[PDB]
């Protein structure tokens, strides 16, 4: 039996957070989960124009919208300004990338 | 001769291992896992589907009474009523006024269509593990499927591999399970007896086609109205048809560790957890001598540029002197830097594609019994999310003592020798006494 | 003009005979038997606004 596919979702790629904005023509379903040992997960019904902000850790994130294939996303490493540029930008560069150890070190 | 190796159980990841033997050409091999699965040893408890209420005809007796002999049947329910006046199309049905009786009987039976749709609850026990590997070492690259029980071995060209034991029994399952057409769920289904009417599986069957069944549908009967001949029966509605609407969130979505669940048969494939050990026993078809391969020296290598990618975005050109043309295989010797190009043909120059994004990898690379080192600086990338997993296994985010930890040698601190000079002043104050 | 929101197509006036569009339009291949043409894009965001 045939079934309508849904329009695409254009992602926008923020730091550790990916926002995907839906334009549903019919009421549809969104489903996603994290990838790690800790299974943090949710799913939502979508009716009108709305943004949804799903997390993206280093372990990965899979999500599936409509009747599509499940799509995967992975934070690349991290982002920052100037790394190893001499004055104290080293501690600023380690303010990303698991910062708690850096604070106790400093 | 057999030796060990540890393979990180993530699909697509490349791994390198090194064999060492004094008197032959050093050789390395590249391994990459593709297919995994965990078939759990399922047993049965019972299945469930929708029910039906078969109602035979209500035999009415005028000015008399009947006696309902029972039947070996599920919930055969008999009810005898007095004081009825059935009023059908032909005036009255009978002619009497005070001794009339009506008989109503009904029973509950398994519906006829659930031979094709049904839920089946299973008890769920320990599982197994199978794998598929790629075994590229230059000489002809095979694909292989094999178990992880240790005893099962498969050999290509006299070279054999064994896999088991396993590293972890981390299961994406529980002890009790229930399977529908394409989903698996984890709720503690009631036992074979406790037919709570209106919860999951208020009808139960021990197989598809057993001639006996069990039901607790909660069925009762009531006396009819004036005139109408029918069978008033009060019943709790279906629990199975309820469960189809009142249960979202299967294990296909809640699955830990990003694994993927597929029915028929119940299996979970491409899980990502733990490593797998491997013992390999070589043969003498590619285990090549020393005095045949290129014998080079003065390995004047270098680096070019480096990025914090997740794929091959570290390029390192490396030079050398050709003594005789051939092929030689390269391999790291620390955990910071992986390589992609396993075997580079020694001719003039060379260029390798290392990948490590932690800070600034100072790594040792080797080619045909020769040791060198390389070091560089790396910039972070510009994107935020990409469409492929990692390739650097490095939790070694420290930069290894170079180009950012130089300030430790700068701010050592020094001044303790001045307090040695102060205790020398103590030595010179005790000279008087 | 990111597609779907306001301003997905535009023009300087009623007659500027070239016009901007970023409507994410792409077309796929049909299934066997029937002759047609498939194509996917976000709907006309003006009516959504
Ligand atoms: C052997 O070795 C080799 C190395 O060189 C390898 O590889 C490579 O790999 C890859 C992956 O697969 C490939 O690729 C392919 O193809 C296909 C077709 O279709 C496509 O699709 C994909 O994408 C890809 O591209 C390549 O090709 C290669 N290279 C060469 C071969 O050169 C392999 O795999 C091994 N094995 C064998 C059997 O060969």
């Amino acid at each position: 039996c045939r079934v309508p596919l849904a329009p695409e979702a254009l992602v926008r790629s923020g730091k550790r957070e990916a926002t995907l904005s839906l334009h549903p023509i019919h009421p549809t379903l969104l489903s996603y989960r994290t990838l790690g040992r800790e299974p943090v997960f949710d799913e939502q019904w979508i009716t009108t124009q709305t943004e949804v902000t799903i997390p993206v850790p280093v372990e990965g994130v899979e999500y599936r919208w409509g009747n599509h294939k499940p799509q995967r996303l992975w934070s690349q490493l991290t982002t920052e300004g100037r790394a190893h540029g001499w004055p104290h930008e080293i501690i600023e560069y380690y303010y990303g990338l698991h910062p708690t150890t850096t604070i106790v070190v400093v | 001769y057999e030796h060990t190796a540890v393979i990180p159980n993530q699909v697509g990841f490349p791994y390198k291992a090194h064999v060492a033997r004094e008197g032959y050409s050093p050789l390395t091999l590249q391994m990459q896992v593709v297919e995994t699965s965990l078939e759990p040893t399922l047993n049965l408890e019972y299945i469930t589907c929708d029910y039906k209420t078969k109602v035979p005809s209500p035999y009415v007796k005028c000015c008399g009474t009947a006696e309902c002999r029972t039947q070996d049947k599920p919930e055969y329910k008999c009810a005898v009523f007095t004081g009825v006046y059935p009023f059908m199309w032909g005036g009255a049905y009978c002619f009497c006024d005070s001794e009339n009786t009506q008989m109503s009987e009904a029973y509950v039976e398994r519906a006829d269509v659930c031979k094709h749709d049904y839920a089946a609850a299973y008890r769920a026990h320990t599982a197994s593990l199978r794998a598929k590997i790629k075994v590229t070492y230059g000489t002809v690259n095979q694909t292989v499927e094999a178990y992880v029980n240790g005893d099962h071995a498969v050999t290509i060209a006299g070279t054999k591999f064994i896999f088991g034991p396993v590293s972890t029994a981390w299961t994406p399952f529980d002890t009790k399970i229930v399977v529908y057409k394409g989903e698996v769920y984890n709720q503690d289904f009631p036992p074979y007896g406790a037919g709570q009417p209106g919860r999951f599986g208020d009808i139960q069957s021990r197989t598809l086609d057993s001639k006996d069944l069990y039901a607790n549908t909660g069925l009762k009967l009531a006396r009819p109205a004036a005139g109408n001949i029918h069978v008033p029966y009060t019943q709790t509605p279906s629990g199975f048809k309820t469960w189809q609407k009142d249960r979202d969130s299967p294990l296909n979505a809640k699955a830990p560790f990003g694994c993927t669940i597929q029915t028929n048969p119940v299996r979970a494939m491409n899980c990502a957890v733990g490593n797998i050990p491997v013992s390999m026993d070589i043969a003498d078809s590619a285990f090549t001598r020393l005095t045949d391969a290129p014998i080079i020296s003065e390995l004047l290598c270098t680096v070019s540029t480096c990025t914090h990618s997740s794929d091959f975005g570290g390029v390192a050109v490396l030079s050398y002197k050709v003594e005789k043309a051939g092929r030689c295989d390269v391999h790291s010797h620390s955990n910071v830097a992986v390589l992609q190009e396993v075997s580079i043909e020694a001719e003039g120059r060379s260029v390798i594609h290392f990948s490590t994004a932690s800070a600034a990898p100072s790594f040792i690379v080797s080619v045909c019994s020769s040791r060198a080192t390389c070091t560089a600086k790396c910039e972070p990338p510009k994107d935020h999310v990409v469409t492929y997993p990692a390739n650097h296994n490095g939790i070694t985010l420290p930069d290894l003592s170079s180009t950012a930890m130089t300030w430790a040698q700068h701010l050592a601190g020094g001044v303790g020798l001045l307090i040695a000079l102060a205790v020398l002043i103590l030595v010179i104050v005790t000279c008087i006494t």
